[PDB]
């Protein structure tokens, strides 16, 4: 809990402004929200939040909040689920987050409590498996047949103490298609995203993606967790390890890149250039501490004399030989700075 | 060494001019930026009695 | 965790302290050596102070240090001080002596490195293979053409802190002359400049040696407590976690005995 | 416009050689740079001036404050006049910079063909191993001072005489 | 966890320094009397105010055992202190 799951929803949310206000509903999300389990204060807060940003204009916020009764909890994320099928059985897309299924899964628990049906193990029935299956199934990518739809789905479970290996976190993290951990120590020490990239997978790894980020970073989270577990292995002995090591340096220097502000809607052309310095070994003399600064002149760099580039990328949405050799060209331009 | 250290000041002369020109008028025209500023202050005073 | 916590108790603990202890034991013989040969070093010393053998104005660096495996950061101190050295002037024929050195010393400087020596950290320093090693040094190195020695060797200072102490080593150029060489009364046919070179080289060399031992064993007592720590607290916060686990097996028993029963 | 002036500006920021040691040039720069900023920022936040009635005029019923918002509006457009009045000491500093950088380039202009001629006399001809002292002495006459004050003090042995020569101290 | 909401503070007792030979085994770092103080023969109140802050302080810096021969001299005195006490 309080580790940004809430965070990078409405970031994502946010974000998907940029696309929705346009005219291309190929490429407009229509984001709709599930607010289940949420004291009342925190979705008011959450929704003058949405129409600060100008976000509500197409985020549907159907929620049951704490105050309702355990059936309310329970029903709520399925008829959002009923609403991102409507979006995506009309070719649209539609992005739904399911936050905090936690309550909606114990909600479910007080109904059978009472409703003459036994639990199944841990406390819980056996059911709420099957319902986080039809549930988050529901979600898929529509063929061209069907025209087309995407019924994109954030789910967002409330897990004790990070124990990922407890009953319910097994149950969804064995229903999602991969999954992003926000440990609680991470959020303590600095990192405001505070995710682990070790064992925050997906299925779309180089796949699925823009395409300038998905070639700069087609398999990035591997070489990070190698950095991870020789940074562990290297402070179990002193050997040809540490800063003598370009991959410990490498993977030092993009964890420190992947931070971000809440709040902050970054779009992927000012994205590629930054992960494009961390892999390509361009920021071996940066200093970890100033990579944070470098993040901010790099960006301000392309954004203000190198837009050729950063246009070209988020117009193609994909780097070409011309592009990474113009991305190339503005790297090893400012590395000196 | 003389040479090489004195054989800078030949096309960069120029450059400098157009830079000092520029800069000093980009910094003295923002007359019209606080113009812009203060005329989008007022809109959107007028637009949040609206909502209001 | 039961074999991850027998592991801790009694294959990561218990012989690390026994490991200390015995530590421990060497450190004490070797601490009487080590004031053994700390008497004639300061009688030497205190010599060199009364009698002014400065050299003025081709480098020698000798790696001295025992066989012990970096025993926490004895040897890293040793390797970033003869790192800093080499920083200084890289145009010496480094002498190594032990193994964890050597390969730092390979590691660092392939080039500069001629002359490596292996099995001596085995136990307490020994006068005759230290004066050997002189020999041998003095012989195909030919340290008397080399104005200036150096010589790397830790000190702790009473038990843990330690530094990389360098003592200067006075070759024959600046015995037959010095500031304050009339002092001394000398024999010329004697040849008393060469035998007090050696005779140094060989007293300040064993006596770093010593001292180097002394000091990698306390840094291994150091290390090995550091270790002994890490192993009582990993072991107290596992023990916590198996009482907690095996108590949540007696939870899991009454639930499903509440629930089936 | 602007991205002529700012490829320049990085140019010259990165190719500094001589032109280090700055202390204002970098604010004025960083002054240039926010200033764009503002720009930006101003075109894209531009609110709308008038009002929007053919969609939100719709949306109140009771106003009573719409049409005395349209006049304010309405009479506040023309807030004042804009200064563009950047010709009183801009304009001067200019003159000035124009003309002695035109001066500076004459000079440097000129010691280049200097350097070049120094350079080319040096190593073209002028043999050392046949070269006269009488020459030396009607090249410079400096050297006749030297030795008329080092003579006149009486000492022979002024410090850098022949330690870069051979002394060759036989006996 | 109930025992300890409805008692008005608790003092800790572990086997662990029962069986190191500590065997009245009165941590004060968990233990706590929250009238203790306005319930207390003056002469121990005003004494036993130094008491605490030293035994924490031992405590705190206990960590390191066989270190505070060459870690600081104030570690090795509140060590000493902390013992004896
Ligand atoms: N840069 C940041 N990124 C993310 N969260 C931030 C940042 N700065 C502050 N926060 C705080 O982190 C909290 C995120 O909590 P949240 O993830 O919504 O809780 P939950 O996980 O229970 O939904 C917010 O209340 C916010 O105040
Ligand atoms: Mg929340």
């Amino acid at each position: 809990r309080q580790t940004g799951k809430t965070a990078v929803a409405l970031d994502t949310i946010l974000n998907q402004k940029r696309w929705n206000n346009g005219s291309d509903e190929s490429k407009k999300l229509y984001c709709v929200y599930v607010a289940v389990g949420q004291k009342r204060s925190t979705v008011a807060q959450l929704v003058q939040t949405l129409e600060q940003h100008d976000a509500m204009k197409y985020s549907i916020i159907v929620a049951a909040t704490a105050s309702e009764a355990a059936p309310l909890q329970y029903l709520a994320p399925f008829t959002a689920a009923s609403i991102g099928e409507w979006f995506r059985d009309n070719g649209k897309h539609a992005l739904i987050v399911y936050d905090d299924l936690s309550k909606q899964a114990v909600a479910y628990r007080q109904l059978s409590l009472l409703l003459r049906r036994p639990p199944g193990r841990e406390a819980y029935p056996g059911d709420v498996f099957y319902l986080h299956s039809r549930l988050l199934e529901r979600a898929a990518k529509l063929s061209e047949k069907e025209g087309s739809g995407s019924l994109t789905a954030l789910p967002v479970i409330e897990t004790q103490g990070g124990d990922v290996s407890a009953y319910i976190p097994t149950n969804v993290i064995s229903i999602t298609d991969g999954q992003i951990f926000l440990e609680a120590e991470l959020f303590y020490k600095g990192i405001r995203p505070a995710i682990n990239v070790g064992l925050s997978v997906s299925r779309v790894g180089s796949a699925a993606q823009v395409k300038a980020l998905k070639q700069v970073a087609g398999s990035l989270k591997l070489f990070l967790a190698q950095y991870r577990e020789v940074a562990a292995f290297a402070q179990f002995g002193s050997d040809l390890d540490a800063s003598t090591k370009q991959t410990l340096v490498r993977g030092e220097r993009l964890t420190q890149l992947l931070k971000q502000n809440q709040y902050s809607p970054l779009a992927t052309e000012e994205q590629v250039p930054l992960i494009y310095a961390g892999v390509n070994g361009h920021l071996d003399g940066i200093e970890l501490s100033r990579i944070g600064e470098f993040e901010s002149s790099f960006l301000s760099y392309l954004k203000s004399n190198h837009n050729e580039l950063l246009t070209e990328i988020r117009e193609k949405g994909e780097l070409s030989k011309e592009l990474l050799a113009s991305l190339k060209s503005a790297t090893e331009s400012f590395v000196a700075t | 060494d003389r040479i090489d250290s004195v054989s800078q000041l030949q096309n960069v002369a120029e450059t400098t001019k157009v830079l000092f020109d520029v800069s000093k008028e980009t910094v003295e025209l923002e007359s019209e930026a606080f113009e812009l500023k203060q005329k989008v202050e007022l809109a959107h005073e007028a637009k949040a009695v609206l909502d209001s | 965790e039961v074999e991850m916590r027998l592991k801790s108790i009694n294959a990561i603990e218990k012989i690390t302290k026994t490991m200390k202890i015995v530590a421990s034991t060497r450190l004490s013989k070797a601490e009487k050596a080590k004031i053994s040969a700390k008497k004639m070093d300061e009688a030497e010393q205190l010599f060199y102070k009364n009698a002014e053998t400065k050299n003025l104005d081709k480098e020698l660096i000798v790696a001295i240090t025992s066989d012990k495996g970096l025993c926490g950061s004895i040897h890293s101190q040793l390797a970033k001080a003869v790192r800093r050295h080499l920083n200084d002037q890289p145009n010496a024929d480094i002498v190594t002596i032990g193994d964890k050195i050597k390969m730092q010393l390979l590691r660092t400087h392939p080039n500069n490195i001629k002359l490596s020596i292996n099995g001596i950290g085995k136990d307490a320093p020994t006068f005759q293979e230290s004066a050997l090693i002189a020999d041998k040094l003095l012989s195909v190195m030919k340290a008397g053409t080399y104005p200036k020695i150096s010589i790397f060797y830790n000190d702790p200072v009473s038990s843990l802190s330690f530094e990389p102490s360098e003592k200067p080593i006075f070759n024959a150029k600046t015995i037959e002359q010095s500031p304050s060489f009339g002092k001394f009364e000398i024999d010329t046919d004697a040849n008393v400049p060469r035998d007090l070179f050696e005779y140094t080289l060989a007293n300040q060399m064993l006596t770093a040696m010593a001292q180097g031992y002394a000091a990698e064993i306390s840094a291994r007592r150091n290390a090995m407590d550091n270790a002994s720590k890490n192993a009582g607290d990993m072991i107290n916060r596992y023990s916590i976690l198996y009482n907690r686990t095996r108590q949540a097996v007696i939870t899991n028993e009454l639930v499903d005995i509440i629930t089936g029963a | 416009a602007k991205s002529a002036a700012n490829k320049l500006d990085w140019a010259k920021v990165i190719s500094s050689l001589r032109i280090t040691g700055s202390t204002a040039t970098q604010l004025s720069s960083f002054k240039k740079r926010n200033d764009e900023a503002r720009r930006q920022l101003l075109e894209l936040q531009s609110q709308p001036t008038e009002v929007d009635f053919s969609h939100y005029r719709s949306v109140l019923k009771n106003t009573s404050v719409i049409d005395k918002i349209e006049s304010y509006v309405k009479q506040y457009k023309p807030v004042k006049i804009d200064a563009s009045k950047q010709l009183q000491v801009i304009e001067s500093f200019e003159k000035h910079a124009m003309t002695n950088a035109k001066e500076t380039e004459s000079l440097v202009s000129k010691e280049l063909k200097d350097l070049q001629s120094t350079l080319d006399n040096i190593q073209s001809a002028r043999p050392f191993d046949e070269l006269t002292v009488d020459d030396l002495t009607k090249i410079k006459p400096e050297i006749d001072a030297k030795v008329e004050e080092m003579v006149k003090k009486g000492k022979w042995d002024v410090p850098g005489y022949k330690d870069r020569f051979g002394n060759l101290n036989v006996m």
